[PDB]
């Protein structure tokens, strides 16, 4: 979704968002 | 084509030279359309002193049809993270708060409340109090000034708090064993949390909350609410557009 | 040592659609699984695999008596805000946007007595004239004829034909891009019953399925309520 | 032939009228709740049979919009006489349904119904869980065809075989407070023909019933 | 001076009366209904101390036409009217509401 | 005000111990497991309790525990409670006992903070009963027996979400 | 160690006191009735748990012969609050039992009980199925040791773990009229010691429950 | 030290990265005891109304 | 289960359908919960002239239970680095110090 | 612990933090 | 010496410092 910049992962996806299982 | 209708399932016809796609449906993608800071809600901050009204980020209410309201109530259950962006429209002479710190503190589904005084900043006399639960700690605080700040705003991530495997929009049942008029479509905490805004301001300005719903997952479709009266039969409805005539 | 940078004039501004999120203030929040079925990623999806009753007169169906013949039975200006296509899923979805590029389908669920037959005609009138008002005028266009009795409903695909690659999800004063035309159905054979006594009229449902090449592009805020 | 014999328990519903077996959203799952470190009972085949409630009596001048609200199944649960007794003394229940609406008509009858299975049906004015006669806001009929259904048309049949899977926000639930699956029946086209009634009917029935931990004697 | 620059794509509705309002201690200042944030990209920039009271962004090609015709010889609507000659429905890039 | 209940040879029907299984219910107030909790907002665990009987070594008490899921309004006799999930135990040679109050509810996480009756606050009650009124060498020497109620965090229990502390109340 | 933890359902009876697990005659069989061309329900693990009735309060001067009649389980069925509800609406039930008598005593106590599981127990003066205090004709104690049992002796323990299989003349039966398994408890040697009570107790519980065809709503 | 000293305070703050803890200890209640048998009720996100 | 208690060591029971984890305990992780700027203390600055009262960063005192206080006194010994962030709430008319 | 950004090591871990042995 | 940041060489060592021989 609307996040097409190569800086979005400055904060790795754990801090960024959530996680399912 | 001869349709043997009645058993739900639609029915198509397919002409000749069927038309090629383009656009790819894409602009109708749920997660995508919902990943953008909307202007929803708008409140009044707190004075540092006294007791607060813990604001709650429950964007599943709708009404003023700003095309974000309907869209959320097109699904039954919804699961997405959140992200906010408070701003603060000055309400009078924008030179009466030579500072304005604003203790935007977010809280996760279930966090306590009761916030009376407990902090106090001592300095030469006077001493200005801060709200007990407002200070910094466990649940993310943001301190931004309301003076000279070329954008009296902030903004951050807020991953999905609520206990429910997914957020039910419209609940048919009740929220507590006290089958009471209120707890019908309530359900304990079908939401994203709260926020407590305290600043030496409170007056001389509002806010404009905002939501960025990344990772929006929708389930169980529902009917989509018209949003416009019915016209005069046989004809078109005419809204002044980019296009139009003249 | 210190990097050299230059802020764009814009800089410390908002941006209500910045392709990129914000600062993650809470982290590591693992989230529980979801077992609910009937989930969706795309909205077009749901209106394609689902019809919705068009609102003729205040109801979702027209009649068929044994006193009709010439007169038109159903007519409406094929544009996603024309009366009938007002209450439909497919049309109500549309208004989050600004453009569509699709041919639509309609299904005619005849509900008259099981001792009733009506036979019949549908017709698509591309934009030009000022609404033909008799099949004898309309049959010279693209039309389909159908005989209820054993069918138990029918389907007609109102295509997409126009010089523009996308049209308007919003109707307005006559433009080459608003109107795609009319949709018409006719009494190619006035209804019949075991007895004109028991069975007066027959009816027919007008359900709207999104076409197979139909799509909405461009999201847009909602104007005023009018 | 339109042989529509559907069995669950030892209640064999034969009924011609059915045309299709509409599964709503999905097939039901028997895999115990994710969040109940609690010992369950897989209710047997007897009990979780069927029941059959005469719904109401369709009339004539009933302007498109009228429906038979059926929050499945509270208020009408007290009559599922063996299953009923069980869900009384057991906190929570994970169960879909099976239902076969049926209607008694003829040759000289117009009138069609959009009978649909609604997930988290809104409405029922805090007088919910109460099967009855509330209208709907009109368009609900223009769009009620979006929530998995099957219509009934007197010019083609007498049944609608809605078969649904388990639903609720949490992985299971208190069926004395949360009715996920609530069935409706809206009149798309008014009724027309001979002056007799047109009685409506419906054969409700739980499926894959599992109810957790027992509750104190009612003494 | 907040300025609600909101861009709109070819075809977006219009009619924008009030509907928003920011409540705070009294007074309350309204914002234009379609002006708020949402579907079509808003930008809020201040007109005070801002070392460049300006903004700026991308706006991909909206219009329906495979290409934009500059000078049209014909008309824009079935109402062959003096105006719709070199008009053609929306030979453009959009709108903006400030 | 103590960490233990009694067992006399005049009990029987009456409840022995009861409390609303929620991490701020009276009994579970002073415990490690409960006091830890308040740095947060949510828990998802079944708890365990251990009943350390301390009466004379010439005393026997036999007995019953019971978990009452939320519904009724507190059964008040074993005859009402035994129809729920319960365990019976006979002191004499054991020298204590263990009962695991599970997790059963529609929500994947509950509230570490108690509040007005919600479907998510209350997980129910925990009850222990006199399935056999206590006995002693002489009713003279040994009046009452006691029993310690120790709370071990369950094996599937966890706290999620840190939260500042409200006011002191 | 005399660890005697017995589980059925999710009612975990731990109790030291037990010394032995006496199976009466045989092990129970789950193989449906020979004579019921009728669909059954294998009652689940919840429900068919245990229950636990305080039996009575043994006294002192009770001359050998006094017993606690326990026709398992009618009159005291109305308290097996989830299983109870089921056998109401289901003609016949094929089920053995499990029961653990228990008694609260000390060091200074004489008195022993021959607690036994009786098949087709005679007696109960057409006021049967009624748990109570009838005496027996004396010799019944000289011979009550012939019907599979286990005694209780205050000088060695506090339980008797009688576990029985299904019985009745026909291959299954109406438990509201025929109690095959009826438990007794006779005082072989009077009670003696400190003046306190000596309350008796017992943890009853169905096993392998299967009840045939449902019955009309009670309305 | 600053030409200020008065006309303002501060709010110190600590970020304790690499926190290593040893030898557990008991955790202090922080809330009074309630009324026996029952729940303590703090106004939450949830709550009732 | 029969517990032979008294010798410290707890005692468990384990039901049926034991419950699956999620969250992973994680949010209870010592180092993690303590890696966040808390608002602790608050003082008054010095005039450039005269003699100072050297402030000391000893955050092992507790009292006002702002869930950071208790947490530090849950352990016996503690070893961690530190990082600070002084802010400065103006106490009067925020336009009297032009520097 | 709460530092999941790929800029934390701008200052190498010697200047950043401490070291044990 | 006290320059343990991976940006110190934005200016290559010629402009940065001096050189010996």
């Amino acid at each position: 979704g609307n996040s097409g910049s190569i800086v979005q992962n400055f904060y790795m996806q754990q801090y960024q968002n959530s996680i399912d299982a | 084509v001869t349709n043997v209708g009645e058993d739900g399932e639609p029915g198509e016809t397919e002409p000749r030279h069927a038309l090629s796609p383009v656009d790819m449906h894409v602009h109708t993608d749920v997660s995508f359309l919902l990943d953008r800071f909307f202007d929803v809600e708008t409140l009044e901050l707190s004075n540092l002193t006294g007791s607060p009204a813990t604001h709650v980020l429950d964007p599943f209410g709708s009404t003023a049809q700003l095309a974000w309201a309907r869209l959320l109530n097109t699904c039954t259950y919804f699961f997405s993270d959140l992200e906010l962006s408070i701003q603060f429209k000055f309400t009078t002479t924008p030179s009466s708060v030579g500072e304005g710190f604003v203790w935007v503190k977010w809280f996760p589904v279930g966090a306590p409340t009761k916030t009376t005084d407990a902090w106090q900043l001592e300095g030469g006399g006077n001493s200005v109090r801060i709200q007990q639960l407002a200070v910094a700690g466990m649940s993310p605080t943001v301190v931004f000034k309301i003076a000279g700040s070329r954008s009296q705003a902030c903004g951050f991530s807020v991953p999905y708090t609520s206990m429910w495997r997914v957020v039910p929009v419209f609940y048919n049942g009740w929220g507590a064993p006290t089958k009471e008029k209120a707890t019908y479509n309530w359900l304990p905490g079908a939401h994203f949390g709260s926020i407590l805004l305290t600043s030496d301001a409170h007056d001389k300005g509002g806010c404009y909350l905002r939501y960025r719903f990344p990772r929006a997952n929708m389930y169980c479709p529902r009917p989509i609410p018209p949003a416009f009266t019915r016209p005069a039969d046989k004809t078109r409805h005419k809204f002044p557009t980019n296009i139009n005539k003249q | 040592a210190p990097i050299r940078v230059v802020s764009v004039p814009e800089s410390d501004s908002f941006m209500s659609s910045v392709p990129d999120n914000s600062t993650p203030l809470y982290p590591k929040v693992v989230v529980p699984p979801r077992q609910v079925p009937g989930r969706f990623t795309n909205f077009i999806d749901v209106a394609k695999q689902t019809y919705s009753f068009c609102s003729i007169s205040g109801k979702p169906y027209f009649e068929v008596t044994n006193t009709s013949g010439d007169e038109p039975l159903f007519q409406m200006d094929v544009s996603l805000s024309a009366a009938e296509l007002h209450g439909t899923y497919v049309a109500s979805l549309s208004s989050f946007f600004a453009q569509y590029r699709g041919s639509l389908n309609f299904n005619f669920i005849f509900t008259g007595a099981a001792a009733t037959k009506a036979k019949f005609l549908v017709a698509f009138v591309p934009p030009h004239s000022a609404a033909p008002k008799t099949r004898d005028e309309a049959m010279a266009c693209i039309h389909a004829v159908w005989d209820v009795g054993l069918n138990s409903a029918f389907s007609f695909n109102v295509p997409y034909s126009s010089p523009a690659d996308f049209m308007a999800v919003y109707s307005a004063e006559a433009t080459v891009v608003n109107v795609s035309g009319w949709l018409q159905v006719y009494a190619l054979t006035a209804l019949t019953s075991t007895d004109i006594a028991v069975n007066s009229k027959g009816r027919v449902l007008v359900a709207v399925s999104a076409g197979p090449d139909f799509s909405l592009r461009h999201p847009v805020d909602l104007p005023d309520k009018q | 032939d339109r042989i529509e014999t559907t069995v669950v328990g030892v209640t064999i519903i034969n009924s011609q009228g059915s045309v299709g077996t509409t599964y709503c959203y999905s097939k039901p799952d028997g895999r115990p709740p994710s969040t109940v470190s609690d010992p369950v009972t897989r209710l047997g085949p007897t009990l979780s049979r069927h029941y059959t409630f005469k719904v109401g009596e369709w009339p004539h001048s009933q302007s498109h919009g009228h429906a038979w609200i059926c929050p499945l199944p509270s208020d009408k649960l007290k009559k599922m006489g063996s299953f009923h007794e069980v869900v009384k003394a057991h906190h929570l229940v994970k169960n879909g349904w099976d239902v076969v609406v049926q209607v008694n008509a003829s040759f000289a009858h117009s009138g069609a119904l959009c009978v649909a299975a609604v997930p988290e049906y809104e409405h029922t004015h805090e007088k919910a869980l109460k099967w009855s006669e509330l209208e709907e806001p009109a368009y609900t009929y223009q769009q009620l065809s979006v929530f998995p259904h099957q219509l009934l048309n007197l010019r083609t049949n007498s049944s609608v075989h809605l078969v649904m899977p388990y639903i609720g926000p949490g992985p299971t639930t208190n069926l004395t407070l949360h009715n996920p699956w609530t069935i409706v029946i809206l009149i798309l086209s008014e009724l027309t023909g001979p002056g007799q009634t047109v009685p409506v009917t419906m054969s409700v029935a739980p499926i894959d019933a599992m109810v957790n931990g027992p509750l104190p004697n009612p003494e």
